[PDB]
C-alpha cells in the first residue's frame, strides 16, 4: 500500500461512504493508477455519465470490472478490498454531500453552456407563451428577455401558475402521487453554501456565497412509497418539482404554438436545460427531481406526440464538477478519519 | 520530518513543533522600521523604531511585514529550516480567500517548504479539547470570534466579529486608571497597565454587586507595585476592565456583549445542532484567561439561552494557547500526513488548492 493507496483506504473507512463518494474515490484512484492507459479516456467519460444520470449500479460494476481486470497492476488484496466495499455502500436522500456539491457545480456549468450563445427568441416565445397561460391575477413585468438573466427571471417567475394551470398534469401524473416532501412549515434558515448544498455541510472558501435565507424542507416520513424514499440517490433538497410541471404546461402551450419549427426540440431542451441549472442553482429541487418529472409517463407522452426527445439536461463533458466532486469526497473522507484518529488521541492524552 | 506549528495572532505569534505541549517561541507580533526588527527586539527599541503590526483585528493586511514576521519565526526564533518542514499555519474565522492564497503563495514560493497547512484558529482551539463539534469564543489581542463548528467546519453564517478583546481592555483600564490619578500615557506605563490586567483585572460574576462591595468595603482592592518602585491600590478596576467584554458599552462600543454574540452565533445555526453547540462552548485566546469568565458566561448564557438547555462552558487552563495546541495535535497525527498541501500539490494547481484541500 503505497501513499496513493493508503490515501484511498482511509478514505472508504469513512462511516458516511455512499454511491457517490464510492464511485467519485474509486474513479479519481484509478485515473491515478491506469490514467496512462490509452483507453481510459472511454472509461473515464463513461463513468462521468453513468454518475450524472445517477446510474450508481452501472458506474459501480464498469469500475469493478477495470478494477478486476487490472488486478495485477493495482493488487488482488486491495482490489478485493474494493470490491467488498462497493456492495457495502449506499445513499441516504437527506446528506448527499458529495452528489449535492456535484450538482451544484453542474448547474453551474449549465448555466456557463447557457450563457454562451444565448439565444433571446427561445426565451421571448417562452415569455410569449406564458403571457397566453398565466391567469389573470398574475403580472410579468418581462415585456421582451434579451439576456440570459430575464430569462432566468422569466423561468423563476413561473411559479406564480403553481396551483392553478398544471393541476391537471399533477392529477394525471403517476410519480407526483409519490411526492413526500413534509408540508409542515419549518421557516428558513441561515446558509453560506449555493445550491442544494445543506448549510452544514463543508464547502471550499472560494465556493461560499453571500450569507441568505432558505426554506427548512423534511421528508413526509409517514408516507407509504414516497418519492424519496424510492429513490434514495436523489439529494433531498425537495420532493418531486411540483413547480415543473407548471413548465410542462407552458412548454405545452409553446410547442403547439411552434409545430413548424424545425428546431423545437433544441429550444425545448434549452429551457430544460436552463430550468433544471436555475432550480438546482437556487436550491429548489435537484436534477433527479426535476428529471423525473420530465421522465414520467404522460409527461413523456405529451413531449413524444410532439415529437420532442428531451435530453434531460445531460451533457457529455463533465470533467470539471467530476474532479472538484473527487477533491471534495477525499476531503471530507479524510478529514473525517483524521477527526476519528484526534477524538482518540485528544482522550486518550487526557 | 517535525512539522511547525505556528498561530500567527494580532498580538502574538506563538511557533514552535507538532507533539510539544506548548510553544517553542512566543512573541509579540510587532515589525519595527526606522533592515527591520520583529519580535522582542523591536519592542525594546520602541523609540527609535517605528512599530507596525502586521495582523489586524485577526485578519492579515500587511503581507510585508508578515513575511518579515515569519522569516524571523523560522530563522531568528525557531532556528530551523523552513525547506525541510512541513509548516502548518492558521486563519482566522471568515478569513478572505485571497489571504489563504497569498499565504499559501508565500509559503512556497519564498519559504520553499515541503508541505503546508491552514486551519481556522478556532477549530484548532477546538480540537486541543478533544472536540469536532461546538462553538469557540477566540477571544485574544485584536479581535473576538463566536464561531460555530460542525464537526471541524467553520460555519459562515454564525461566525461573528466583535472588535474587542484584550488590548481594548488594556486602552479602558489606563483609562480607568487615569481617572484615579495615576499617570499612565507611555508605552512602558501600557505595558505595566496590562501585566496588571493580566495579574489582577477578573471577571466578576455579578458587576452590580461588586462595584457595590467594593464602593463599601476595601477588600477587592489589591496592591501592585510598578517597576520605579511605586505602589498602587486598584479597587473596581479589577472587575470593571473585563466588563466591557459583557459589556462593550464602557469603552463607547454600541455592540452587544460576548454572551449575547454567542446567543445571537448559536441563533444563526440550525435548530438540530444548537443543543450540540450549548453544551461544547470552547473559551480560547488570552482574552478569555480573566477569572471567574467561565462562570460569568454560563450563567449569561443560561439567562439567555432556553431554560431546558444544557449550557457548559470549557475553559482549559492551558486556553491561551489551545490554538497552537491544537495545531501540534492535528500536525502530529498519522492521518493527517496526506493533508499537507505538498510542493507538487500546489505546482500542479496553484495557490488555490488551498481552498479544497484546507476547508
Ligand atoms: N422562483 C422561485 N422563487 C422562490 N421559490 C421557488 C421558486 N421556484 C421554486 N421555488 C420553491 O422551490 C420549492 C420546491 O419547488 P417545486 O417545483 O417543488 O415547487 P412547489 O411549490 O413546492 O410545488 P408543489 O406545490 O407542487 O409541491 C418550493 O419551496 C418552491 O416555493
Ligand atoms: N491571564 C490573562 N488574563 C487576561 N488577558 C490576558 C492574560 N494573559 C494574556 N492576556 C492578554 O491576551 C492578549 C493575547 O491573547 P492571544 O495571544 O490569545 O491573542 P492574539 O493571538 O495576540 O490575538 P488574535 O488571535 O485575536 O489576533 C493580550 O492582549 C494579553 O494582554
Ligand atoms: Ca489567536
Ligand atoms: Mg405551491
Amino acid at each position: 500500500y503505497t501513499k496513493i493507496e493508503s490515501s484511498l483506504l482511509l478514505a472508504l473507512d469513512y462511516p458516511k461512504l455512499d454511491e457517490s463518494d464510492f464511485i467519485l474515490l474509486l474513479t479519481k484512484f484509478l485515473e491515478k493508477k491506469l490514467g496512462n492507459n490509452d483507453n481510459y479516456p472511454t472509461f473515464s467519460k463513461q463513468i462521468q455519465k453513468y454518475y450524472l444520470e445517477q446510474e450508481y449500479k452501472k458506474a459501480i460494476e464498469n469500475i469493478l470490472r477495470l478494477c478486476q481486470e487490472n488486478e495485477t497492476l493495482l493488487g488482488t488484496n486491495l482490489v478485493q478490498r474494493l470490491i467488498t466495499k462497493s456492495s457495502q455502500v449506499t445513499s441516504n436522500p437527506k446528506d448527499n454531500e458529495s452528489r449535492r456539491f456535484y450538482e451544484v457545480l453542474y448547474a453551474e456549468h449549465l448555466e456557463s453552456i447557457l450563457r454562451k450563445d444565448f439565444d433571446c427568441s427561445i426565451f421571448d416565445e417562452l415569455n410569449e407563451a406564458y403571457n397566453e397561460v398565466r391567469p389573470e391575477y398574475t403580472v410579468n413585468d418581462l415585456t421582451k428577455i434579451n439576456t440570459f438573466e430575464e430569462a432566468r427571471k422569466l423561468i423563476l417567475a413561473f411559479v406564480m401558475l403553481n396551483d392553478n394551470v398544471e393541476l391537471g398534469l399533477k392529477a394525471q401524473s403517476a410519480i407526483y402521487q409519490k411526492k413526500d416532501r413534509s408540508r409542515e412549515e419549518l421557516g428558513q434558515v441561515l446558509t453560506a453554501n449555493p445550491g442544494i448544498m445543506k448549510p452544514n455541510s463543508p464547502n471550499f472558501a472560494d465556493n461560499t456565497v453571500p450569507i441568505k435565507k432558505i426554506d427548512k424542507i423534511a421528508i413526509d416520513e409517514k408516507k407509504a412509497g414516497g418519492y424519496s424514499k424510492t429513490n434514495p440517490q436523489v439529494p433531498f433538497v425537495a420532493s418531486l418539482s411540483g413547480t415543473t410541471y407548471s413548465l410542462v404546461v407552458v412548454l405545452q402551450k409553446y410547442m403547439d404554438k411552434h409545430k413548424t419549427d424545425p428546431n423545437l426540440e433544441k429550444k425545448i431542451n434549452n429551457i430544460v436545460m436552463l430550468w433544471t441549472s436555475a432550480y438546482i442553482k437556487d436550491g429548489y429541487a435537484s436534477y433527479k427531481e426535476v428529471i423525473d418529472i420530465f421522465k414520467d409517463a404522460h409527461i413523456q407522452s405529451i413531449f413524444a406526440r410532439a415529437n420532442i426527445k428531451l435530453d434531460y439536461a445531460i451533457i457529455d463533458d463533465t470533467d470539471h464538477e467530476f474532479h472538484r466532486a473527487q477533491e471534495y469526497t477525499q476531503g471530507i473522507a479524510t478529514k473525517a478519519m483524521m477527526h476519528q484518529e484526534l477524538v482518540q488521541k485528544v482522550q486518550e492524552k487526557s | 520530518t517535525t512539522a511547525l506549528v505556528c498561530d500567527n495572532g494580532s498580538g502574538l505569534v506563538k511557533a514552535g513543533f507538532a507533539g510539544d505541549d506548548a510553544p517553542r517561541a512566543v512573541f509579540p507580533s510587532i515589525v519595527g522600521r526606522p533592515d527591520s526588527y520583529v519580535g522582542d527586539e523591536a519592542q525594546s527599541k520602541r523609540g527609535i523604531l517605528t512599530l507596525k503590526y502586521p495582523i489586524e483585528h485577526g485578519i492579515i493586511t500587511n503581507w510585508d511585514d508578515m513575511e518579515k514576521i515569519w522569516h524571523h519565526t523560522f530563522y531568528n526564533e525557531l532556528r530551523v529550516a523552513p525547506e525541510e518542514h512541513p509548516t502548518l499555519l492558521t486563519e482566522a474565522p471568515l478569513n478572505p480567500k485571497a489571504n489563504r492564497e497569498k499565504m499559501t503563495q508565500i509559503m512556497f514560493e519564498t519559504f520553499n517548504v515541503p508541505a503546508m497547512y491552514v486551519a481556522i484558529q478556532a477549530v484548532l482551539s477546538l480540537y486541543a479539547s478533544g472536540r469536532t463539534t461546538g462553538i469557540v469564543l477566540d477571544s485574544g489581542d485584536g479581535v473576538t470570534h463566536n464561531v460555530p463548528i460542525y464537526e471541524g467546519y467553520a460555519l459562515p453564517h454564525a461566525i461573528m466579529r466583535l472588535d474587542l478583546a484584550g488590548r481594548d481592555l488594556t486602552d479602558y483600564l489606563m483609562k480607568i486608571l487615569t481617572e484615579r490619578g495615576y499617570s499612565f500615557v507611555t508605552t512602558a506605563e501600557r505595558e505595566i497597565v496590562r501585566d496588571i490586567k493580566e495579574k489582577l483585572c477578573y471577571v466578576a460574576l455579578d458587576f452590580e454587586n461588586e462595584m457595590a462591595t467594593a464602593a463599601s468595603s476595601s477588600s477587592l482592592e489589591k496592591s501592585y507595585e510598578l517597576p520605579d518602585g511605586q505602589v498602587i491600590t486598584i479597587g473596581n478596576e479589577r472587575f470593571r476592565c473585563p466588563e466591557t467584554l459583557f459589556q462593550p458599552s464602557f469603552i463607547g462600543m454600541e455592540s452587544a456583549g460576548i454572551h449575547e454574540t454567542t446567543y445571537n452565533s448559536i441563533m444563526k445555526c440550525d435548530i438540530d445542532i444548537r443543543k450540540d453547540l450549548y453544551a461544547n462552548n470552547v473559551m480560547s485566546g488570552g482574552t478569555t484567561m480573566y477569572p471567574g469568565i467561565a462562570d460569568r458566561m454560563q450563567k449569561e448564557i443560561t439567562a439567555l439561552a432556553p431554560s431546558t438547555m444544557k449550557i457548559k462552558i470549557i475553559a482549559p487552563p492551558e486556553r491561551k494557547y489551545s490554538v497552537w495546541i491544537g495545531g501540534s495535535i492535528l500536525a502530529s497525527l498519522s492521518t493527517f500526513q496526506q493533508m499537507w498541501i505538498t510542493k507538487q500539490e500546489y505546482d500542479e494547481a496553484g495557490p488555490s488548492i488551498v481552498h479544497r484541500k484546507c476547508f
